[PDB]
RNA sequence: CGGGGAAACCCCGGUGGAGGCCUGUAGCGAUGCUGACGUGCAAAUCGCUCGUACGAUUUGGGUAUCGGAGCGAAAGACUC
RNA sequence: AUUUCGUGCCAACGGCACUCGUACACGAGUUGUUCGGUCACUGAGCACAACGUUACACCGUUUUGUUAGGAAAGAAAAGGGGCAACAGAGAACCUGGGAUGAUAUUCCAAAAAGAAUUGCAUGUGGG
RNA sequence: CAACUGCAGACCGUACUCAUCACCGCAUCAGGUCCCCAAGCAUCGAAUGCUCUGGUACAUAGAGAAAGGUACACUCAGGGAAGUCGGCAAAAUAGAUGCGUAAGUUCGCAAGAAGCAUUGGCUCUGAGGGCAAUUGCCAACUCAGAACUGCUUACGGCGGGGAAUCCAACUGUAUAAUU
RNA sequence: GUGGAAAUGCGCUUGCCAGGUGACCCAUCCAUCCUCCCACGGUGAGCUUUCUUUUCACCAUAAUCCACCUUGGGCCUCUCGACGCGUUACUCGGAGCGGGGGCUCAAGAUUGAAAAAUGCAGCACUGUCUGUGAGUUCGGCGCAUUAAAGCAAAAACCUGGGGUGU
């Protein structure tokens, strides 16, 4: 039920971070999916390591 | 669904400043550009609406 | 064709329009068939002149 | 696109604090210089071989300048 | 050889829904829309339909961002009647004022001439 | 009479429809497809358009008239009588 | 089309001409000739093989001396006034590549403006 | 457009493209073989042949009228 | 309504066969300011409110400019509130890609491969 | 108020199919099911036959001249409806061009009435146009004619016709599954 | 606000009223885009017992914007016509034909920015075209023909009449 303003705010809030551009799509068995894309300014793989992903 | 022509007459509202367009049966002779009077006070040609 | 001729005034404005309502009324066969009967014409007018 | 008419209209374009960027384009008998603003690309194209070299150097140091190649895949 | 398909989400050939065959750069045949076309200002339909002249055919977003003067011509009734339709007007007016004036005057001279 | 004998208009129906009913629907059909007088424009070139609705090319008028003719015999009885009443005031 | 034609005349062609003149193809020998592939004799029948064959006006065998064949530096030279096709002699020396059996040893390829050269592949 | 005629008017040749017009695809139907099948491919289908094919034509979606009732160019037709 | 994709698998099933499979098992896949719909139009029509009827609303009226014996407007304006078209009206985006196993006018990042068009608020210069 | 610039542009759909296997018919059933794009040659051609691109070799197969069958397969001397309730079924006519065409009639038709002739291949000739300055250059296949030469009458596709009687004027509709 | 004798050109805001777009889908004819043939040329493959300057494939340019010769229609002005102009075609003209010069609308063409920096084929580099004919409902003739058959509506948007402001 979150909208892409919503999940934007929220992913700054998180992991202090500043995006881009939000995608999102409803998957076949009812969850939702979202790709986000970071500003140049900000690394995905040293966020992503800092998760422990 | 009709045989007889229609005309569209238009007249002047007699309280406000609009104009009233109205829709009647058309004898014959009737042509675009014709001046209606009706009343009693108007005289005795065809298209003009008067008492009996 | 006609219309050629009549701008570079080999032909006039009568003789044009006969052959036009000739040409629409089936009269010559091909282009060489109103060229003949262009010269024709073109040479009788010529003695009529002469003759006033 | 816009295309750039005289010299005196490039050099207030370029001064328009807006550029990002500069790219040159050496084309055969021609040279193109397309200022990147926001909404338009902006073009002045010169048919004589000197006195391009002479703005390319008198360009604003400030401003980012490019030089438009052939680039591959990999590249 | 190249068959081509509806690229938008309508599959159907109305008057709406036209397309234009467009070959790319890259060597291929698609199809692209082309829109409604308008007919432009008219003069009233009772007065004869006809197209005036000055103002160009535009269709609605095109008419709301264009200038003023695309749409309209400089004298009065501009962009709503023809020149013709504009001279019957003035003539109209000046003539029939004056046999009201004329009319008025013959009355009351008439009147005064009885009277006396 | 070139192409057709007597026929006429009526060409277009072949062999149907009987002789009597196509020679009634003839008259009709001629005056309804024909140019008529204008009064206003002095030309003939008013046209049906609809039944009981005739336009000039000329100077575009449009007239209430009847079904298959211009005017018919009764309305001009009707405006004689109309103008001699008017007159009688 | 304007002139209808006849069978009579289907032998003979018009070759049509140049008006500036003096057009020359290139056709180069230097991989082979590098190498023992080729010969001397080769090269002198492949001179013989191109001076009879190509045609002139619809025939062939008979050069009225405006198509030159000869060659020097083991490159075959043909200078002519005459329109011709750049194609043409790529397709002559096919034909002697299949006659000779080495059709699946040279490949022939161009470099710019009126140029052929032979080459191995592999 | 040419002829004929005192007139009323009458003839030839072109042009034009009408019609619940004709032959004939797609479409919409269903005459004959009383063909095939008749525990079928099918609780009505298949093959040739056949009717019509600019009109009272064919068709998608939406909407409106039903069981002592609805609807019917009328066969006690049709209403899962 | 997961039949799509990859990997595996041959018990049952695909009226014969299978090492194949729309079968079985385990994991994956559907990205939009501009595409379709809503936002935001009327049509054939429907029937909340109000009124009337009925022992009983689970009935009738409700577009021929239009509800209701009818005081339904939150500076003049008469006539309540809605729905019904993914083929009618309306509608600001195009190519290239080495960007996938499966998505793309939806993904591409500073030389955005790029070139645009349009809706809001702001700020400067003309003012 | 017109430019420019900075920032932000909400929600849902988006895989696959659309059928001789993905839908409805108990099923992977020769039945049914709306829309868009549509190449070359023959030819009047969306008829019919063959082919490049794209797509398919999937529908149980092997061996193999019994009778009797079914067929979107044929041929038969002499006769030619003698068969049968009944010419049912089959045969038969056939394209195009030139000539020619009856009774009857509501004057439109009947009419492609009926009937006769020609048709291949090869080599030529004539007619039918445009643009520039009488000349030059150039494009489209249609029609007409001639000489020579040949036939085993030789793909596909394509009306049998006439003289009368009864009924209904005509086009149309109509018992889904015996009229 | 302003230019031109005119058609009409160029550069503040709307209680009320009035028009327009939306908006009505055509046989025939002409026709863009597009694809299908030819002629010339470049590149690469195919056949080669014998012939074949030959057979086959490819030769591409999206939206958006700037500047401004063909066709069809409407109109102004000068000179003012009885016979004249015009279509394949059923027309037209003192209620203003035709001719000279102009204003304007629609559909196209041409120069340029985008854009060669892309794409394609062959092997780091090479090549990277134009002109004819036939077909085909965008658009045009505000189109013929049956008609006792003859314009679906509305939102949204555009312009003007008045008024206000300078
Ligand atoms: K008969
Ligand atoms: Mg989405
Ligand atoms: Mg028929
Ligand atoms: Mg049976
Ligand atoms: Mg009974
Ligand atoms: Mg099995
Ligand atoms: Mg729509
Ligand atoms: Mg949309
Ligand atoms: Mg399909
Ligand atoms: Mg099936
Ligand atoms: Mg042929
Ligand atoms: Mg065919
Ligand atoms: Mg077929
Ligand atoms: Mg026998
Ligand atoms: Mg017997
Ligand atoms: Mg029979
Ligand atoms: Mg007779
Ligand atoms: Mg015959
Ligand atoms: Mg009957
Ligand atoms: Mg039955
Ligand atoms: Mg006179
Ligand atoms: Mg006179
Ligand atoms: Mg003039
Ligand atoms: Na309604
Ligand atoms: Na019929």
């Amino acid at each position: 039920r979150a909208n892409k303003t919503e999940i934007k705010k929220a992913i700054r809030k998180l992991y202090q971070v500043k995006t881009v551009k939000v995608n999102t799509l409803i998957r076949p068995d009812g969850l939702k999916k979202a790709y986000i894309r970071l500003s140049a300014s900000y690394d995905a793989l040293d966020t992503a390591n800092k998760m422990g992903l | 669904g009709r045989g007889a022509p229609l005309a569209r007459v238009e007249f002047r509202h007699p309280y406000k400043y609009r104009r009233v367009k109205e829709l009647m049966v058309a004898p014959e002779g009737m042509f675009t550009g014709q001046s209606m009077l009706c009343g009693v006070k108007a005289p005795l040609a065809i298209g003009n609406v008067l008492p009996l | 064709l006609l219309r050629k001729y009549r701008e570079e005034k080999k032909i006039d404005r009568h003789i044009y329009r006969e052959l036009y309502m000739k040409a629409k009324g089936n009269v010559f066969r091909n282009k060489r068939n109103l060229m003949e009967h262009i010269h024709k014409v073109k040479n009788e007018k010529k003695k009529a002149r002469q003759l006033a | 696109p816009r295309e750039i008419k005289n010299l005196k209209e490039f050099l207030a374009i370029c001064s328009r604090k807006d550029a990002r960027c500069v790219k040159v384009k050496h084309n055969p008998k021609v040279t193109k210089f397309k200022v990147r603003c926001s909404r338009h690309l902006y073009t002045l194209v010169m048919a004589d071989k000197k006195k391009a070299d002479k703005i390319e150097r008198s360009i604003h140091p400030s401003v980012k300048k490019i030089t438009v190649t052939s680039r591959s895949h990999a590249n | 050889c190249p068959r081509v398909q509806y690229r938008r989400r309508m599959h159907y050939a109305t008057r709406g829904n036209r397309m234009r065959l467009v070959r790319t750069p890259g060597n291929r045949l698609v199809m692209q829309k082309r829109g409604k076309r308008s007919q432009g200002p008219h003069t009233p339909w009772v007065l004869g339909h006809k197209r005036l002249a000055g103002t160009k055919a535009l269709r609605h977003t095109k008419a709301r961002l264009a200038p003023r003067h695309q749409k309209t011509t400089s004298r009065p009734y501009g962009g709503v009647l023809s020149h013709e339709q504009v001279r019957d007007r003035i003539v109209r007016a000046f003539l029939i004022e004056e046999q009201r004036i004329v009319k008025r005057a013959l009355k009351a001279h008439a009147k005064v001439q009885k009277e006396k | 009479a070139k192409r057709t004998v007597k026929m006429g208009v009526m060409g277009r129906y072949g062999a149907r429809y009987g002789s009597n009913p196509r020679k009634r629907a003839k008259k009709l059909e001629v005056s309804q497809h024909a140019k008529h007088f204008c009064s206003f424009c002095g030309k003939f070139a008013f046209r049906r358009k609809a039944v009981g609705i005739w336009r000039c090319d000329g100077c575009s008028k449009t007239v209430a008239g009847g079904a298959y003719t211009l005017s018919t015999p009764n309305n001009t009885t009707v405006r004689s009588t109309v103008r001699r009443l008017r007159e009688l005031k | 089309v304007a002139v209808r034609a006849k069978v009579g005349s289907r032998g003979f062609t018009r070759q049509r001409q140049l008006a500036k003149g003096k057009k020359v193809f290139k056709i180069d020998c230097s991989i082979p000739a590098s190498d023992g592939i080729f010969s001397d004799d080769i090269l002198s029948n492949f001179q013989q093989y191109f001076q009879d064959n190509v045609k002139l006006n619809g025939r062939k065998g008979k050069l009225t001396s405006k198509v030159r064949v000869n060659m020097r530096e083991n490159t075959l030279s043909i200078t002519t006034t005459m329109a011709y096709r750049k194609k043409y002699f790529k397709y002559l020396t096919k034909k002697f590549l299949k006659k000779k059996d080495l059709r699946d040893w040279i490949r022939i390829l161009a470099k710019g403006k009126d140029t052929y050269q032979l080459k191995y592949f592999n």
